[PDB]
């Protein structure tokens, strides 16, 4: 029962290859996978190469157009351990941390490899 | 009797403006609860400068 | 240099050399505890300092040369009142 | 346009352009990259500073103000780990340790 | 033409100790010493490249290498002053 | 009291399909493709009809029939079909075509749709500011091919959400649109959203809870099970608001007095003579101060015994350097240790006869204000938060702690405000009073308490002294999208000047872009 209560639900929500929604002709095309990361790169290029044909256009609304500038202001400095104020910054695996316990019992004998995750939540690495 | 009028908060814009002389300065001032701008006389300025005030200080 | 013991004023930008730390390669021991202390001081100051002070017709320096010179009575008043 | 070596913008002493040609006509692969001789510099260097330190506290032990390989094979061999890095290799004019087992002292 | 690397080694014991002499025969132990630590270093990196179907030696190869060689005290302090030196020099921007 | 968090409960109901004898092919259907989840509904409604997550999977049989086409709620009937559920998008684009027309079938037969010769109905769909052109030609071609339906038209979620809450199609506003993946700012003029000003930031609900994730994982390195995305969702819903103001809520966060009011700790789910005559002399027998200097100068001999006991440490160094210069020429600690304790104590006990853990700062953010034992079971599958409350939501106003080198949501709202529309600093315009006065905050991530006190805060904090500042926010922000798209459809009859025909597109061609004001617009000038 438990074992068909899915099946009942596969026999009910099918739909064959001769598809009733969709239209008389198919004609279905191959296409890539094209994962995301390579989207913009595509789309930078295109815009590019549009600027190099144009000028030899200003652009008004672009994905790089609408992206958000960076601050004015300074980025305030927080403890990377426990996430408070961070008032000291260690030398050798450049951590910010709070007060002095904390940098003997988390900063001082972390091992390497925690030290590049810790930094990667802020991405100073 | 007489009268007290303070403002005080954050400098946020300080352009004076000539016509060697300034003619006049405005400054803009903020707090918790808002900004205000003002304008102001040469001779507040030169005291303004005196005290060695930049934009960010209150 | 480096070597030295020193304590820093954040606020008004004071920085005194308390001397060199233990180094063979005057000598002072290197502090302990947190970089950034907080620390509470008591001053007792005088009434005459406090009258000196405000008579603007002279400085501190009449508490050590000595000339504070016949101070009225309407700033002892006003350091009566404050 | 003019700008100075590899070494100080790693901000190292040793050669980064002659151990980049040291690993190219080495024949150890025919591709080298770019931060590999910075990376083996650095350790070089490392290396030689603590070499040297180790060196130089086994001379002042000695009160003198040169380095003979006296000072070289005792800075050796009173640390463990260069011990277990140099276990095999034979100092030129080294000597050996002063040490005597226990019982061949005289007890009585 | 020959090659030493008596002037690196040199003004490396001068930050450390001004006032110290030195020896040609302990320039040369110490030359054969650094050559030594660098054959050792090369031909693991060249062995383990050729170990992961890769002709391409870079940083990681040789940061396995000094992990592998050298005892693991002096192999993290290695890596740290690796990992400085490195990260130093490619803020070229 | 300990709340044990779990996964959320499976649906025992499937979702039911709308009847096909009151299915009208001239009616518009109204569908947003959103991110997280998939909203369908009819026109003619005001609630929507078909919410499920935007995910699918397949199945494998022993019996190999090769009859599984579950998407959405029916993937809410077990662990193992929830499990492998994979959705369309990735980021926040979509990168596959297949399993978006599956879905898109699915919703299609769930919808009580009977077809001839493709869909018959006018489509009502949602994309992203400022779309790449792939997405817009794959959509148009997928659309007009795959289903063949006479119209289309395109729109921001954000902008529908503002149709919504003012209908008259002419006002000025602020939308602030708190998205899945993304965090939008967009300013409208006279009812059109002028997108050469809009702002984006790379933040959203995902980047929280893998926050929240990085975040627990690098707090407990020792915790023995592993937890999942929906139990973290789960602590992210019920356990984050944002601040009045941070930098004086950080400073008292690990204080006594206030950190056992907001902790909240969540459990793991899991299944001979000489002798007597020198007692007799001691018992005939400024100075304490002297013997607790005395005990601190044995404590630091201790830790002179400890530093001299590691070899890599410079007081072992030391030694051994003058051990070499002389042949150039710990049990025992810890039992002085004890003996250096028990005079200690002797030392007390003649005062008072003749490293606590509330000062740990670490073990307060750790577990709390309680005494810990690690050797009870239970504590080890223990959580606290005390901080991550606070520290998770305020990303969106400090992108920099998440990683992303982008302006704040206050700096963003301050810069159009203050710099742009005829705005010089000190003297705001008609058209930047307008926006102030109808602020609207819309978003599915806009469900985190205080979000719009902080706001409002920060808002008489920028502006100038007395400006009257309004926000609006619906009850539930989910839903404001549909509902627009939803009246634009059924209220007002101007809705054929945005309809994308068939013969236009063959006309035209992908290249297109039609310039209404609910809408995106076109690249260049």
């Amino acid at each position: 029962e438990r074992l068909l209560f899915l099946r009942s639900v596969g026999e009910r929500n099918e739909i064959g290859f001769p598809s009733r929604f969709k239209s008389a002709h198919y004609k279905k095309p191959t296409r890539r996978h094209k994962s995301a990361r390579q989207l913009i790169s595509d789309e930078n290029k295109r815009i590019n190469a549009l600027l190099t044909k144009a000028n030899k256009l200003v652009p008004k609304a672009t994905y790089f157009s609408v992206e958000a500038p960076p601050s004015i202001r300074p980025a305030k400095k927080y403890c990377d351990v426990t996430g408070l104020k961070g008032f000291y910054k260690s030398p050798t695996n450049n951590i910010r941390y709070h007060n002095a316990e904390i940098y003997q019992l988390i900063v001082k004998p972390m091992a390497p490899g925690v030290d590049q995750e810790y930094l990667k939540l802020r991405g100073a690495n | 009797k007489e009268t007290k009028e303070v403002y005080e908060g954050e400098v946020t814009e300080l352009t004076p403006e000539d016509a060697k002389t300034i003619s006049h300065v405005i400054v803009g001032l903020k707090s918790a609860k808002g900004t205000k701008t003002l304008r102001l006389d040469p001779t507040i300025y030169e005291s303004i400068q005196r005290e060695k005030v930049s934009i960010g200080d209150v | 240099l480096a070597g030295d013991v020193i304590s820093i004023d954040k606020a008004s930008g004071k920085i005194t050399k308390l001397g060199r730390s233990f180094a063979r390669s005057r000598f002072v021991q290197c502090p302990e505890g947190e970089l950034q202390k907080r620390k509470t001081v008591v001053h007792t100051v005088s009434l005459h300092e406090i009258d000196v002070i405000n008579s603007r017709t002279q400085g501190f320096l009449a508490l050590f040369t000595g000339d504070t010179g016949e101070i009225r009575s309407e700033v002892r008043d006003q350091i009566n009142t404050k | 346009k003019a700008s100075q070596s590899r070494s100080a913008k790693a901000g190292l002493t040793f050669p980064v352009g002659r151990v980049h040609r040291l690993l190219r006509r080495g024949n150890y692969a025919q591709r080298i990259g770019s931060g590999a001789p910075v990376y083996l510099t650095a350790v070089l260097e490392y290396l030689a500073a603590e070499i040297l330190e180790l060196a130089g506290n086994a001379a002042r032990d000695n009160k003198k103000t040169r380095i003979i390989p006296r000072h070289l094979q005792l800075a050796i061999r009173n640390d463990d780990e260069l011990n277990k890095l140099l276990g095999n290799v034979t100092i030129a004019q080294g000597g050996v340790l002063p040490n005597i087992h226990q019982n061949l002292l005289p007890k009585k | 033409r020959k090659e030493t690397y008596s002037s690196y080694i040199y003004k490396v014991l001068k930050q450390t100790h001004p006032d110290t002499g030195i020896s040609q025969k302990s320039m040369s132990i110490l030359n054969s010493f650094v050559n030594d630590i660098f054959e050792r270093i090369a031909t693991e990196a060249s062995k383990l490249a050729a170990y992961n179907k890769k002709s391409t030696i870079s940083a990681r190869e040789i940061q396995t290498a000094v992990r592998l060689i050298l005892p693991g005290e002096l192999a993290k302090h290695a890596v740290s002053e690796g990992t400085r030196a490195v990260t130093k020099y490619s803020s070229s921007t | 009291k300990a709340v044990v968090i779990d996964d959320p409960p499976l649906r025992q109901t499937p979702e039911p399909f709308d009847e096909q004898s009151a299915y009208n092919p001239q009616s518009p259907i109204a569908i947003d493709f959103g991110s997280s989840k998939l909203r369908a509904g009819f026109v003619n409604h005001a609630t929507p009809t078909h919410i499920f997550p935007n995910a699918l999977t397949k199945f494998r049989d022993r019996k190999l029939n090769k009859n599984f086409t579950f998407v959405g709620n029916d993937t809410l009937l077990d662990q193992a079909v929830r499990s492998q559920s994979r959705s369309p998008f990735d980021g926040p684009f979509v990168t596959n075509w297949n399993l978006t027309e599956e879905i898109l079938d699915y919703t299609f037969h769930h919808l009580g749709v009977v077809p001839d010769n493709g869909i018959p109905n006018p489509i009502l769909l949602t994309e992203r500011l400022a779309t790449v052109q792939s997405q817009r030609t794959n959509w148009y071609q997928i659309l007009f091919e795959t289903y063949n339906v006479p119209g289309v038209t395109f729109g921001i979620d954000s902008l529908f959400s503002f149709y919504n809450y003012n209908p008259s199609g002419n006002k000025t506003g602020l939308v602030i649109s708190c998205g899945h993946e993304d965090t939008n700012v967009i300013p409208v003029v006279d009812g059109a959203g002028i997108l050469t000003d809009a702002k984006r930031i790379n933040w959203g609900g995902h980047q929280a809870v893998d926050y929240l994730n990085d975040l627990m994982a690098l707090k407990y390195p020792y915790f023995p099970t592993k937890m999942s995305y929906l139990q973290y969702e789960t602590m992210y819903k019920d356990y984050c608001y944002v601040s009045r103001n941070y930098d004086e809520d950080i400073e008292k966060i690990l204080t006594l007095e206030n950190l056992d009011t907001n902790d909240v700790v969540v459990e793991a789910p899991f299944t001979a003579k000489e002798e007597e005559e020198k007692k007799l002399k001691e018992q005939q027998w400024d100075k304490r101060l002297k013997l607790n200097k005395l005990i601190k100068r044995r404590k630091e001999k201790l830790k002179l015994r400890d530093e001299m006991k590691d070899r890599k440490s410079q007081v072992s160094q030391n030694r051994m350097k003058n051990l070499a210069s002389l042949a150039e020429d710990e049990a025992f600690e810890e039992a002085l240790e004890y003996e250096y304790k028990d005079i200690v104590e002797l030392e007390r006990l003649l005062l008072e006869h003749d490293y606590d853990w509330r000062n740990s700062i670490l073990h307060l953010f750790l577990r709390g204000p309680r005494p810990h034992d690690s050797e009870n079971i239970h504590e080890q599958h223990q959580m606290h938060l005390n901080v991550e409350r606070i520290r998770v939501p305020e990303v969106i106003f400090q992108p920099t702690m998440g990683g992303q080198d982008q302006a704040g949501i206050c700096e963003l709202s301050e810069t159009i405000l203050l710099k742009k529309f005829g705005s010089q600093p000190g003297k705001l315009s008609q058209t930047s009073i307008d926006m102030v006065n109808n602020v609207l905050i819309t978003g599915g991530n806009a469900k985190v308490p205080g979000l719009k006190e902080r706001i409002v805060k920060e808002f008489t904090g920028f502006l100038p002294t007395g400006t009257n500042i309004t926000v609006n926010m619906s009850s539930d922000p989910s839903l404001d999208a549909w509902k627009g798209m939803a009246a634009l459809a059924r209220n007002e009859e101007q809705y054929r000047k945005t309809v994308i025909s068939k013969k236009e597109y063959e006309e035209y061609g992908p290249e297109y872009i039609k310039e209404h004001k609910l809408g995106n617009t076109k690249y260049f000038e």
